């Protein structure tokens, strides 16, 4: 009702981690994945045109 | 209707209160000791004898939880005084206060113990249970100095204090409420919070007013850095309750949990060596690290005026603690269930908790606080002022503090010349919102304009002189004559068949009562204290109207008569028995400027100390000073004194010597080092009150107010002139007073001009 | 008891509407 | 919501207060233990009603009588032992059933035979009927064999019983 | 002891009061059950 | 005090003595149930047949 | 001063752990009278359909 409709609602919800690829750093520059999937980020200061 | 969530049902014994599930409980009102005054070197040590004393009742039934709620305080009322010199000071000093923070902190421990002809004899086992782990607990914060809270009748309406915490829980105002023959739930609440059903934010419903607030779920697992992390919440703009629980687990159940985490880590599709290895070392650690786990849920519930207020108190909350590497998770659905959660006993209405090591918990809540005194309740009304501090938090200095009846001795170690006398002034003159007695003693004069201000009859002395003093006019009482007696042999020592003389003669000898007539009944010894002798001028005088019934306050100036040791002694023994013959109902205080010269007194210590156990239960406050403390620990009693002493103020004195401070005064050696580090004219002082201190800055300068929408510049530089005496002011001062009379306020404007043109 | 006033309530997003080409349902209807 | 209480006792007050939540908990678990014991009462009743109510079915009717009655005297016979013992009494009456048994057992004809078929069997003891039903059943079946191209036609000549539950069929 | 964290957490998340009412609700209900299921039964019966 | 214990003696006797009602009365309630609920549970019988022979009168039980 | 017995039971009634208990336990007198009325009149039916 009007008091444990809280709990009742918040449980029910699919957390954004179902959908974001991402877990332990590896290496200092490496990011895992739960499938395993190691990445690393480049940042670039893209050359005049 | 709203009971559906608060737990509480009655009292079982006078410091525990039960719950509906028979959850027995226990409050406890912990003031914190202060980070600042102890270096980080000590603050690991408290934690680890938290930690010891803690897992000491290490039990699956315990639980803790811990709140540091903030408060906009209104309980500290304005006094208007009868005289217009304080009211001035008052006014302009509580005008100096425009836009600061006026905000005090309160920490609360909360200890509940739910167990998981028998039946009656474990009613009592639950109680004596619950009631050696408050002892144990008592035992523990001794340093910190936390009361336990307990019923208190107030004419025949028995009260109950533990339920004013749990009902600022979720009243959010102090709403006092008696024990009565419901169950506390129906009407513990009185001002029903209404949570908007998305859960965002909330609302509070009082009889006053109303306001919005918002919550943080501070959800962390990693090892705090400092051993107070998110401590940057305890100085900030926002009002909040930040909540922590500590639902213990079994130890098998702990190592069952760390089992089953580090099963569900290894089986995964990543090999992460940076979690498993450390899990693994933890989960050993437990059982040789001594330390025991449990839940754990952190919800900071932020209060404001707009909604949007409200939002921009949690952006800088959440920008101030990811300073300091932890993440807020704002709270969108789970509001209710957060602020439901906060009140002992629900365990149920936390969101998420996850288990946290012992360390954590103590490391997360560490009961640190800036030292901010009590605001009101103290036994002589309310505090006497609002210092300033180091960091911005409002002192409310008071001499009352807490078991060093209410002790309220105080010392004020420091230089005369650095803002003693002005410290003196500024706090009696403050203080005079009490109308007490107030019988000053000066050096060079340090308190004559300011006394004389305040509406006393400040007796200015001086050799050669008639004092006015005729000890032998007083009425011949049994307590005077053996007073007198006494007197006389001290007079004549300065020179058993004398004593017999003396008393005969005393016995035998109003207006022809004299020392010189004394004579007609040690005859010559006692010639140089008479009429035409050497010290003819102090004690025969041919009158002495001399009663503490015209005026409140007095002061003696024995400047002149310091150090010239034949009659100090006698001197004080007099002003002391005629002071103390005044000594019944009346609020009392005494102020001494230096004691150590009549502390060595051989016969008057001896009466001081006596007089001291019998007036600590009379409304007795001395007001201790000393230019320098090594000229107070020279003196052997003196040190005796100085232990019983509730409130010690520490003003700049780079030449401080070591050992003094060390261990003459209990200070630490980290208080030693803050007391050097102000400048030779700082003008803060450290405050060591009972067992907390910080650095009470007080700054009569230049400040801004608004008056009619228009930020006007002023000052008290005006105040400390006339507040601090000189020998040419106490000239200036002299002459008007011979000329224009005698109402405080008459002549005050004169002074001001006369001063005026001698500063040009 | 009404929404808390100046709050985040519902979206937005629900007042969007697919707009129909103003031609479909007449000669859908013939 | 009354006003504060007496404050002359303070232990009366919650001495009483840990009684009454000593009692409440013990009176509430007793009611629990009632609680249980009364479903198990009614559980109880609850089936012996069914099962009463089961046994008292109209299941099982008053099994059916033959009052024989003899063609050349009128007198009337009632329902006897003969249900556990040969039925079918009498010379006569047992050649005739011999004889209806013989003939449409053994007949066969696309358009009668279901009333045949169910005549056998309703005159056949569970092994009997079994043994004439599996004549119509594989690939030389009554069914397939004579099907509606041929027919068969059975006649008796005589039946004369010899024994106990015995006869004989031309 | 109890051994299972999952027991001690559910321990702590569990209120007597409710659990209680909960058993007497349920007793009850099953009671009432058995009693229409031999109102039933007689009504076969008869 | 005295409203408490006339809440116990109310307690005592109203409660006590609806329980054991309740005991009393249920068993009798079982003792008459098994016994009559078991005896209609049988099938009873009626008549079978009487003779009459139409051609002499003759009567046959 | 006939039933003083209903003058005490309203000191009980008022609002408290003890009406709680109070009003428990007459709620279970009266389920334990319910059910004792239904079983006594049950049996007799079952008595009455037999005979």
């Amino acid at each position: 009702m009007g008091a444990i409709e809280s709990r009742k609602l918040l449980a029910s919800e699919t957390p954004v981690g179902q959908f974001i690829p991402y877990s332990h750093h590896v290496t200092d520059t490496i990011i895992s994945t739960k499938n395993a999937e190691y990445l690393s980020v480049w940042k670039i200061d893209g050359r005049s045109h | 209707p709203v009971g559906q969530f608060i737990p509480y049902s009655h009292h079982v014994t006078d410091t525990i209160i039960s719950t509906k599930n028979a959850e027995y409980l226990s409050v406890w009102k912990i003031d914190g000791r202060s980070h600042q005054s102890a270096s980080e070197a000590d603050v690991f040590q408290w934690i680890r004898e938290l930690n010891n004393t803690l897992r000491g009742i290490s039990s699956a039934n315990l639980s803790l939880w811990t709140h540091i709620v903030r408060r906009r305080v209104y309980e500290y009322p304005d006094a208007e005084f009868d005289n217009v010199f304080c009211r001035q000071l008052d006014e302009k000093y509580r005008e100096s206060f425009t836009g600061y923070n006026l905000m005090v902190n309160d920490l609360y421990l909360t200890v509940v113990y739910r167990p998981v002809d028998q039946k009656k004899h474990r009613q009592e086992s639950c109680i004596k249970a619950l009631e050696d782990i408050n002892r144990t607990l008592g035992q523990s914060f001794k340093r910190y100095g936390a009361e336990l809270l307990s019923v208190y009748e107030k004419g025949g309406h028995a009260f109950s204090a533990p339920l004013e915490f749990l009902a600022r829980l979720v009243n959010g105002e102090h709403i006092p409420m008696p024990i009565c023959r419901d169950r506390f739930s129906d009407y513990m609440a009185v001002n029903r919070p209404m949570f908007s059903k998305w859960g965002e934010v909330g609302e509070l419903r009082s009889l006053t007013g109303l306001r919005r607030f918002g919550m943080l779920e501070i959800r962390e697992y990693d090892d705090a850095t400092e051993p107070g992390q998110l401590n940057v919440l305890l100085e900030s703009d926002y009002e909040f309750v930040l909540t922590h629980s500590f639902s213990v687990l079994s130890r098998p159940a702990a190592k069952e949990y760390l089992q089953r985490h580090q099963k569900n880590l290894i089986d995964a599709r990543d090999v992460a060596t940076d979690q498993i290895e450390e899990i693994d070392e933890a989960l050993n650690q437990l059982i040789s690290g001594h330390f025991v786990m449990g839940e754990h849920h952190c919800t900071l519930t932020v209060y404001g005026e707009t909604v949007q207020q409200v939002r921009d108190n949690l952006a800088h909350a959440s920008a101030a603690m990811l300073d300091v590497a932890v993440l807020p998770k704002p709270v969108d659905l789970a509001l209710e269930a957060g602020y439901w959660a906060q009140l002992p006993a629900n365990w149920q209405w936390r969101p998420r908790p996850a288990p946290i090591t012992s360390l954590n918990f103590l490391s997360f809540s560490p009961f640190h606080n800036f030292m901010s005194g009590k605001p009101t309740g103290n036994p002589w009304g309310p505090a006497v002022t609002i210092l300033k501090t180091v960091s911005g938090t409002p002192l409310y200095f008071n001499f009352h503090a807490s078991k060093e009846r209410l002790l309220g001795n105080t010392m004020l170690i420091g230089q005369s010349s650095s803002g003693k006398t002005v410290l003196l002034g500024f706090l009696l003159a403050q203080a005079q919102k009490f109308k007490p007695t107030i019988v000053a003693f000066d050096k060079d004069r340090g308190m004559e304009i300011s006394i004389r201000a305040m509406g006393g009859r400040y007796l200015p002395l001086k050799t050669g002189e008639p004092s006015g003093f005729n000890p032998f006019q007083l009425p011949p009482t049994h307590a005077n004559l053996i007073f007198l007696k006494q007197f006389v042999k001290k007079l004549a020592a300065a020179g058993h068949r004398d004593e017999e003389e003396i008393d005969q003669a005393i016995t035998a000898m109003k207006s022809l009562r004299r020392l010189s007539l004394l004579l007609q009944f040690v005859h010559a010894r006692l010639v140089k204290w008479c009429e035409g002798g050497d010290y003819g001028w102090l004690f025969d005088n041919p009158t002495d109207a001399l009663d503490l019934s015209t005026h409140q306050i007095y002061g003696f100036d024995i400047t002149e008569f310091l150090d010239n040791p034949e009659a100090r002694t006698p001197v004080m023994m007099y002003l002391l028995y005629r002071t103390e013959s005044m000594i019944d109902g009346r609020r009392f205080m005494y102020v001494f400027d230096e004691f150590w010269k009549p502390l060595q007194d051989e016969y008057f210590e001896d009466l001081a100390k006596n007089k001291q156990k019998t007036i600590r239960k009379q409304n007795g406050i001395f007001v201790f000073a000393t230019q320098e403390p090594s000229d107070a620990l020279e003196s052997n009693i003196a040190k005796t004194l100085i232990q019983q002493c509730a409130t010690y103020i520490f003003l700049a004195n780079p030449k401080a010597d070591y050992e003094d401070y060390t261990q003459g005064f209990k200070l630490t050696d980290s208080e030693f080092e803050l007391v050097r580090g102000l400048g030779e004219f700082s003008r803060r002082f450290l405050i060591k009150q009972g067992d907390q201190s910080a650095l009470a800055e007080m700054n009569l300068g230049k400040f801004r107010t608004i008056v009619d929408g228009e930020t006007v510049e002023r000052d008290f530089d005006d105040e400390l002139l006339v507040l601090s005496g000189t020998p040419d002011n106490a000239e200036i001062a002299e002459s008007i007073i011979a000329e224009v009379g005698d109402d405080p306020a008459v002549w005050l404007p004169i002074f001001l001009d006369r001063v005026k043109a001698e500063r040009s | 008891q009404e929404r808390i006033e100046g709050e985040y309530g519902a979206s937005e997003l629900a007042s969007e509407r697919r707009p129909h080409t103003p031609g479909a349902r007449t000669l859908l209807m013939v | 919501q009354p006003k504060p209480v007496k404050a002359e006792q303070l232990k009366s007050y919650y001495e009483e207060s840990r009684g009454l939540e000593r009692d409440l908990i013990g009176e509430f678990v007793k009611s629990r233990k009632t609680a249980w014991r009364v479903a198990t009462a009614s559980g109880l009743f609850g089936l012996l009603g069914m099962v009463c109510g089961i046994v008292g079915f109209s299941q099982p009717a008053p099994a059916p009588l033959v009052l024989r009655v003899d063609n050349a005297t009128g007198a009337v016979d009632v329902v006897t032992t003969l249900r556990e013992h040969e039925s079918s009494y009498g010379e006569v009456v047992d050649t005739y059933w011999l004889n209806q048994y013989v003939l449409n057992r053994e007949a066969y004809d696309y358009n009668t035979i279901q009333m045949n078929y169910d005549t056998t069997a309703l005159l056949s003891a569970p092994a009997v009927q079994q043994d004439y039903y599996k004549l119509f059943d594989g690939s030389n079946a009554r069914d397939r064999v004579l099907g509606n191209k041929a027919r068969i036609t059975v006649r008796v000549r005589s039946i004369q019983p010899n024994g106990r539950g015995q006869a004989t069929v031309r």
